[PDB]
């Protein structure tokens, strides 16, 4: 998700 | 002129990094989604939490309020964007199709449709009463990293790790305009002006760039933030003095001044990438999120 690189 | 946002509330729930924070259109609340599958309500002007809405099987990268402040749209790794009753916190309807993460949405300001987009490189356009797929769009060629619709909801907007920005006329689905820059950077984020003659886009290569649609042309870039690694939402902030607002891979909330491009505050507190910030449709507040080191949401208050 938007949270990980 | 310059604001002077302080922090006023630490926001802790989440137990991983938090994706997205969103005001709800009549101002009363905040919506924060996360890697930790959750969605969760706070007030919007004293970070009072409300509740905790569940249902996702994976991390949210997004969440969407309608234009009436009573639904929320979530999109999630699980492949899946759910249509969320705020009040009853149940899951009205299950958006499927997309065949990989889905990454962000919104709702039209009609808000009978929402648009998606996602990993497998496509934009989708469902009905919201249905939950059924009404569109089905091959918009890019890598990850669509933001999706957003018009004032009127003519237009939709997507950008993409692919390098491009393209508007999308509604009713058709058919390309009207591709913009271009430099030596096409990742697009990490874009979203329409509130006046919907402007879109302002990110780029991972640490700018922002205000462009024309009209015109297709670039009339201002923001620069001396940090964003290289990851899709950090920007904001224009209009309730006071007319900002742009963004995170940033330094752990502050960066604000410029729109005409003249300056910054004008850095707002130190965050322990770790600022993500996602939101500024509130009446009050002079920002609400700013940040990643796994610090899992928290801080609202901010200026005086102008």
């Amino acid at each position: 998700a938007r949270t990980k690189q | 002129v310059k604001p002077n946002y302080a922090l006023k509330f630490t926001l802790a729930g989440h137990t991983k990094a938090v994706s997205s924070v969103k005001f709800s259109p009549n101002g009363e609340w905040l919506a924060s989604s996360s890697a930790d599958k959750l969605i969760k309500i706070w007030g919007a002007y004293d970070g009072k939490f409300e509740k905790t809405i569940s249902g996702h099987k994976l991390g949210i990268s997004d969440v969407a309020w309608s234009s009436d402040s009573n639904l929320l749209v979530s999109a999630s790794d699980d492949k899946t964007l759910k249509i969320w009753d705020v009040s009853s916190g149940k899951c009205l309807k299950t958006l499927k199709g997309h065949s990989n993460y889905v990454f962000c949405c919104n709702f039209n300001p009609q808000s009978n449709l929402i648009v998606s987009g996602s990993f497998d490189e496509s934009v989708r356009i469902w009905d919201v009463k249905t939950g059924k797929c009404l569109k089905t769009l091959p918009a890019h060629s890598d990850p669509v990293s933001a999706v957003h619709f018009n004032r009127d909801g003519s237009l939709i907007v997507s950008s993409s790790y692919d390098g491009l920005c393209r508007i999308w006329d509604t009713a058709s689905g058919q390309c009207l305009k591709t913009l271009i820059d430099d030596d096409n950077p990742p697009v990490s984020f874009v979203k329409f002006s509130p006046n919907g003659k402007y879109i302002l886009a990110a780029t991972l290569d640490n700018t922002l760039k205000l462009w024309d649609y009209s015109k297709g042309k670039c009339l201002k870039t923001y620069t001396g933030h940090k964003n290289e690694k990851y899709c950090i939402f920007a904001n224009f902030s209009v309730t006071g003095g007319k900002w742009i607002v963004s995170g940033s891979e330094d752990n502050l909330v960066y604000i410029w001044n729109l005409q003249t491009k300056e910054i004008v505050q850095k707002l130190q507190g965050h322990t770790d990438v600022v993500i996602s910030t939101a500024c509130h449709p009446t009050e002079n507040i920002i609400a700013s999120a940040a990643l796994e080191n610090d899992k928290t949401i801080k609202l901010w208050k200026s005086d102008c």
